[PDB]
RNA sequence: CGCAAGACGGACCAGAGCGAAAGCAUUUGCCAAGAAUGUUUUCAUUAAUCAAGAACGAAAGUCGGAGGUUCGAAGACGAUCAGAUACCGUCGUAGUUCCGACCAUAAACGAUGCCGACCGGCGAUGCGGCGGCGUUAUUCCCAUGACCCGCCGGGCAGCUUCCGGGAAACCAAAGUCUUUGGGUUCCGGGGGGAGUAUGGUUGCAAAGCUGAAACUUAAAGGAAUUGACGGAAGAGCGAUUUUUGUACACACCGCCCGU
């Protein structure tokens, strides 16, 4: 039952995507100060090259 | 599916629910009828007239504006062809295939397609005889076909 | 009793496929059914590589490769052991054997 | 699955279906007002036109037909109707 | 072409590629386009030129094959023929 | 190093495309035809399946012309063998190639008629259209090609599922069948005799289509299981629970075909 002194979930800044921010806003949680919006990846290439 | 092909396509037109002429259209029924008469005198089939009216003059559906179809307007005016346009096109295609086939005796596919086209011609001719659009003696003969169209 | 769903060939949506000749026995076998093998090897073998690299007049002269396309009928493929029988469940697996180490 | 309101599809559901497979048929086409820079006349053009549309006043090619839609000539502006 | 006292003098007669180069150029999931022309030089030499090209896979491409449609192949072949004609 | 003839279009070539099916692959041009997609065009029931009757129809085969490279039925030889009149090797005639007339048969197979409706997911792929960040080429600009992410419609298929079927093998059709009726064409009635005899009809011929009876027999046959052989490497109705094939089960010393 090892317990750290501080929580690993505690972060002064948490990075979110704009879509996550919109989802939070729809649930009237857009006022959080810990959130930081990061620029999404420009290129949409997430699939393994078929071959 | 197709009458003479295995294909089962679904491509066609979908008319809107509303039958009312749109507000922006400034044309009257008489002006549309005059345009139809001028296009017919120029020598255009009703299908081409409808295409031109749709593309250029913003006339989506003449039956919605004038209350009548193109062929009925032509018949009332008297500028209507003796035989229907679709039968005319079928006979013209049969004539073209037969003219090609006489110079190419070994083209069996042309013979097969000519048989199919003539079957469609016979179907349409029988239908038009039933409706008395054609006299009950009109016959499609290969020799006469060139003079017919 | 059908043994395979594809009838042991790769014909789909067509009627006829031109036949080829078995490299081993010269039998006529349809091209889609035949067992194909692309062989890329060295002209000189392992010992010949070291024996030739010293007698060459060039520096770091690359030895040419041999490219061959081989076609086999079912009997010759099975007899030569390039193809083996598999279990009823293992027949369906059409992944190429893991030659890449 | 096992629970879907067929009477009230969402607006995005009905724009994703085939035009004939909707609850009520509706075309995907429209009419537009087009203006060329040379000449001031406004011409009504169907989106899926099949003929070359020429400006009556000044004989300018407004659009060229293609497989799906008609492409407007460079420098021509258009606005949808209604 | 001529002998000048223990000196054979040669002239251009042809050009070709090695067997392994051609065998390694041809691969299975792409399109090959070939063309040939008959062109006469200004000094009377008549030549027959052959050209071959292969379609290239894109850097970020996920599709296994790289096939050109028939009209694209015809355009490419015509572009080959005109360039080979205008350079001889 | 050249010349000549004839036949075939390798690799690219894929569970990819086209065609009613047979079938279809060097470049270019001409000729006619076609599916799919797009459509706020036109006609307005014109449609589906089909006795009679027609067009096409691999290979082989037949009759006239032209060519005959390769291969090669028949045939002559050399081997092998107890014996080979076979398999193997050397030659080699019709044929294999083109034109004009016949022939209408294939395991001509998806061993699965066509038209229409409904009933689960997933990822690709070919054609057309629609939308959208971003990389590349047309020196600039749109725009058009090559990629990338999606949507829709036809098409060839694949994986998965206690949708439901079925004797099972398996099948998203071979489902929506004792809770049995959407339309329609062909077609089967234990195993042999036998697709034989005869009559008719078509063909130059070979043969094609239609097509019995007397008589004989208690089984023949399908799918799957456990064994035995081989000159091979909780779940199922239920039997039942190294791979593989089997027409064997008195289990290869088996079974079985024709003189
Ligand atoms: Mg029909
Ligand atoms: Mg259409
Ligand atoms: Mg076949
Ligand atoms: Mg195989
Ligand atoms: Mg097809
Ligand atoms: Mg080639
Ligand atoms: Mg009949
Ligand atoms: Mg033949
Ligand atoms: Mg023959
Ligand atoms: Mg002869
Ligand atoms: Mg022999
Ligand atoms: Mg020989
Ligand atoms: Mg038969
Ligand atoms: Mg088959
Ligand atoms: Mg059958
Ligand atoms: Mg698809
Ligand atoms: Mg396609
Ligand atoms: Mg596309
Ligand atoms: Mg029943
Ligand atoms: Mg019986
Ligand atoms: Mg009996
Ligand atoms: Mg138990
Ligand atoms: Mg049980
Ligand atoms: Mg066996
Ligand atoms: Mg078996
Ligand atoms: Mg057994
Ligand atoms: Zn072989």
């Amino acid at each position: 039952n090892y317990v750290p002194e501080v929580s690993a979930l505690d972060q002064e800044i948490i990075e979110v995507d704009p879509d996550t921010k919109e989802m939070l806003k729809l649930l009237d949680f857009g006022s959080l100060s810990n959130l930081q919006v990061t620029q999404p990846t420009v290129g949409m290439n997430f699939k393994t090259p078929r071959g | 599916g197709r009458m003479h092909a295995p294909g089962k396509g679904l491509s066609q037109s979908a008319l809107p629910y509303r039958r009312s002429v749109p507000t922006w259209l400034k044309l009257t029924s008489d002006d549309v009828k005059e345009q139809i008469y001028k296009l017919a005198k120029k020598g255009l089939t009703p299908s081409q007239i409808g295409v031109i009216l749709r593309d250029s003059h913003g006339v989506a559906q003449v039956r919605f504006v004038t209350g009548n179809k193109i062929l009925r307007i032509l018949k009332s005016k008297g500028l209507a062809p003796d035989l229907p346009e679709d039968l005319y096109h079928l006979i013209k295609k049969a004539v073209a295939v037969r003219k090609h086939l006489e110079r190419n005796r070994k083209d069996k596919d042309a013979k097969f397609r000519l048989i199919l086209i003539e079957s469609r011609i016979h179907r349409l001719a029988r239908y038009y005889k039933t409706k008395r659009v054609l006299p009950p003696n009109w016959k499609y003969e290969s020799s006469t076909a060139s003079a017919l169209v | 009793t059908k043994k395979r769903r594809n009838n042991g060939r790769a014909k789909k949506g067509r009627g006829h496929v031109q036949p080829i000749r078995c490299t081993n026995c010269a039998r006529c076998v349809p091209k889609d059914k035949a067992i194909k093998k692309f062989v890329i090897r060295n002209i000189v073998e392992a010992a010949a590589v070291r024996d030739i690299s010293e007698a060459s007049v060039f520096d770091a002269y690359v030895l040419p490769k041999l490219y061959v396309k081989l076609h086999y009928c079912v009997s010759c493929a099975i007899h030569s052991k390039v193809v083996r029988n598999r279990s009823r469940e293992a027949r369906k697996d059409r992944t190429p054997p893991p030659r890449f180490r | 699955p096992l629970a879907k309101d067929l009477l009230h599809p969402s607006p995005e559901e009905e724009k994703r279906k085939h035009k004939k497979k909707r609850l009520v048929q509706s075309p995907n086409s429209y009419f537009m007002d087009v203006k060329c820079p040379g000449c001031y006349k406004i011409t009504t053009v169907f989106s899926h036109a099949q003929t070359v549309v020429l400006c009556v006043g000044c004989s300018t090619v407004l659009c060229q037909p293609t497989g799906g839609k008609a492409r407007l000539t460079e420098g021509c502006s258009f606005r949808r109707k209604q | 072409e001529d002998v000048q006292g223990k000196n054979c003098l040669t002239n251009f007669h042809g050009m070709d590629l090695t067997r392994d180069k051609m065998c390694s150029m041809v691969k299975k999931w792409q399109t090959m386009i070939e063309a040939h022309v008959d062109v006469k030089t200004t000094d009377g030499y008549l030549l027959r030129l052959f050209c071959v090209g292969f379609t290239k896979k894109r850097n970020n491409q996920i599709r296994k094959t790289s096939y050109a449609q028939h009209q694209q192949v015809r355009q490419i072949r015509k572009k080959m023929m005109e360039i080979m004609t205008r350079e001889v």
